[PDB]
């Protein structure tokens, strides 16, 4: 929040035009999926290699 | 090949006989022809079979089984 002030010389003075309060917000979101998908053929990919480490 | 093969369907459309000679020159050159077109397979190992411990397949080769047919 932020805030203003007036200048004025007199004391007596507790109606006037005060201030205001408004409440700000942040949104946050999530997006869209990282994917990276393979085809093939499990015998080709493992002839040299087991378990796809 | 072709030409006695071809000699072989085509006496019947003029209603003749081969020759015991014709049938032996054309069985020769078929033979040829197989024996030029002839290939033998190999066997692939199963699948399941074990490696063995001897072909380092914890460094040198990432199978403990062999790969199968492709």
């Amino acid at each position: 929040h932020q805030f203003s002030s007036l200048r004025t010389p007199t004391g007596d003075i507790s109606g006037q035009n005060k201030n205001n309060l408004i409440s700000g917000k942040a949104t946050g979101r999530v997006g869209n999926y990282i994917t990276v998908a393979v085809e093939y053929q499990q015998l080709e990919e493992a002839i040299k290699l087991n378990q796809l480490e | 090949a072709v030409g006695y093969q071809l000699l072989l369907r085509m006496l019947s459309d003029y209603s003749l006989e081969p020759t015991p000679q014709v049938l032996s020159n054309a069985q020769r050159s078929y033979d040829a022809l197989m024996t030029d077109t002839l290939v033998v397979p190999s066997m692939r190992r199963r699948g399941d079979f074990p490696v063995g411990q001897g072909n380092k397949y914890d460094v040198f080769t990432s199978d403990r089984y062999y790969p199968g047919d492709l």
